[PDB]
């Protein structure tokens, strides 16, 4: 008759006694048990058999599922009225659509070129709460891309659902990005610039761009506004009149190295604006990714101050830190693998979370960057987006996150 | 033996859990300890056994769960040795009991009888199968580490040991 040493739970199935000769072996067993026990509330994986399904999984997770909470710990939107749609094989068209999805309070979904997928058509019906009993009114689908990315047939089918459709597209990467940016607007007097080949650079900054700031730069996910991203040629000397008239006199941060955006283009934007342009650069995808994290998610930034207030409302500015994290592929082997980070961007803006780009390995800059921005007191969260990220990477990020 | 119930108040701890599979001896020991005629410390003859069901709630009760069956004062005089023994042994999932002990020392101890088996794992990767099947509260696992990470922490019969109580079983297959 063992008189065990504590009060148990009404539904305790077993009274476990963990024993060992070595205090170390017992220490690690219970430590690993604590981590593996919390992994079910710490880690999430939003992935599917392909890009189209993965984006649906993100829409199912954060839009019209469980409702909105004041801690910003649940949904980005519960009463969804808009959807952003992108071509699954047209990443370059929808590259800067994440801040649009943010401003429109919309999930970002992916479709095939020629004909809308039944999977996606069902999702749109779900997230928008479309039923044959009520008139479909006030519901809009913004297509980011041209007719070669998302066909005309997709639109006519979307219209047979009673949905309003708005296309944003131009003759190339750069005109399309400008059309999307023009929808978002410069309510924060700022814009982020990336190069036509800096696909991994736009995916790193999407998080920051989709963060809704107020007039003083505080984080207001209720009455705030996101910041647009514009794509530029790079390796070029002038900006077009459209970009000039758009930018006006707004602050600009160029994300990426000089192979993505030349010094010539930097000075061109500087002259048209009449202001100094900031540059967050690196030598590779992961180096620019780390620099973005270190810069925009540092302790003294407003994102860090707001992110801790979501963990504990009575927390000081000295408690500032990053607590939610996303991880997706970097597209070194295949560049279209970046499309898994496009769908999450707006969500990372709401959740105040950076997106770490790594498939096979986590760089040393990324490791140091995460350790420098991660929070200290409260719990951490990591969501993996897509299939194919190495366990090396996940365990490394978990170690850095105290997980 | 009655020694086992008297030992419960020898330290500052006063919260324990016994498996319902030991209900016969448990009751034996409690009655034996309250029938002690000569020990320095004797259990009073006021041992109270309250029963609860965890799956239905009542915030007015001390545990927060709705009481079930009848509240018993277990003594040899009251002749309720067989009701309590058989009720404890035939507890169904989610039903439990709180046995409140008072001593001539004016000390109190609480024993909780849960419908749980006792299992001992000897260690690692061992934790994987434990966490796949069962769900724990972190504060419990933390406190476990807080005792393992103390200077006072000693070996039990050539073995370091900690006792963990899962909240329930985890959903598998997902």
């Amino acid at each position: 008759t063992n008189y065990n040493e504590g009060t148990a739970y009404g539904n305790t199935p077993v009274i476990l006694t963990l024993k060992s000769t070595s205090k170390s072996n017992l220490k690690t067993a219970v430590e690993e048990l604590q981590k593996l026990n919390a992994s079910y509330s710490n880690t999430t994986t939003l992935a599917g058999d392909d890009r189209i399904q993965t984006a649906i999984e993100i829409s199912k997770e954060y839009y019209n599922n469980d409702g909105e909470k004041s801690d910003h710990s649940a949904d980005v939107k519960e009463n969804v009225k808009n959807v952003v749609l992108v071509g699954a094989n047209a990443l370059v068209d929808g590259l800067v659509a994440a801040p649009l999805a943010a401003e429109k309070d919309a999930p970002l979904l992916l479709t095939s070129k020629d004909k809308l997928d039944s999977s996606v058509k069902s999702e749109i019906k779900r997230v928008l709460d479309l039923k044959t009993s009520t008139e479909v009114t006030g519901k809009t689908v913004y297509i980011a891309g041209g007719v070669n990315s998302v066909s005309k047939e997709v639109v006519t089918e979307l219209e047979s659902m009673g949905l309003k459709v708005e296309r944003f597209s131009g003759d190339d990467r750069y005109e399309t990005s400008l059309k999307i940016a023009d929808e978002i607007g410069l309510d924060n007097d700022k814009a982020y610039v990336v190069g036509g080949t800096g696909l991994a650079d736009a995916m790193s900054i999407a998080s920051v761009a989709s963060t809704k700031l107020d007039g003083n730069g505080v984080v207001d996910r209720t009455n705030g506004h996101a910041t647009p991203i514009v794509v530029v040629d790079g390796k070029a000397d002038k900006i077009s009149d459209d970009l000039d008239s758009f930018l006006g006199s707004a602050d600009v941060d160029i994300i990426g190295g000089f192979a993505s955006v030349s010094e010539k283009m930097e000075e061109a934007i500087s002259d048209a604006t009449g202001k100094g342009v900031t540059r967050v650069k690196g030598d590779d995808r992961q180096d620019t990714n780390s620099e973005v994290i270190k810069t925009y998610y540092a302790n003294d930034t407003e994102i860090a101050k707001a992110a801790v207030l979501d963990k504990d409302s009575g927390a000081s500015s000295s408690d500032a830190g990053v607590f939610n994290f996303y991880v997706a592929k970097d597209g070194s082997t295949k560049e279209d693998q970046l499309v898994d980070a496009l769908a999450v961007g707006a969500v990372a803006g709401y959740k105040l979370a950076p997106v770490v780009l790594a498939t096979d390995s986590l760089s040393s800059d990324q490791s140091v960057a995460i350790s420098k921005v991660v929070g200290e007191k409260y719990s951490k969260d990591l969501t993996q987006v897509g299939q194919g990220i190495a366990n090396s990477v996940i365990n490394k990020i978990k170690d850095l996150l105290d997980m | 033996a009655a020694s086992d119930v008297i030992s419960l108040q020898d330290g500052t701890n006063d919260k324990y859990t016994v498996s319902n599979t030991k209900a016969s001896d448990l009751v034996k020991d409690i009655l034996a300890a309250q029938n002690l005629t000569t020990g320095a410390v004797i259990l009073n003859k006021d041992t109270k056994v309250t029963f609860y069901d965890a799956n239905e709630k009542d915030s007015s009760t001390p545990t927060g769960d709705k009481k079930v069956y009848s509240e018993q004062t277990l003594t040899t005089a009251n002749g309720n040795e067989d009701y309590v023994k058989t009720t404890l042994k035939n507890l169904d999932a989610g039903e439990y009991a709180i046995i409140d002990l008072t001593y001539n020392n004016a000390k109190t101890v609480e024993i909780k009888v849960v419908a749980a088996s006792e299992k001992t794992v000897v260690v690692k990767n061992s934790a994987k199968d434990i966490a796949e099947k069962y769900v724990f509260e972190d504060k419990d696992l933390e406190n476990a580490l807080k005792t393992i990470n103390a200077s006072d922490f000693s070996k039990t019969d050539s073995y370091y040991q900690v006792v963990l109580y899962p909240k329930g079983k985890r959903l598998q297959g997902f």
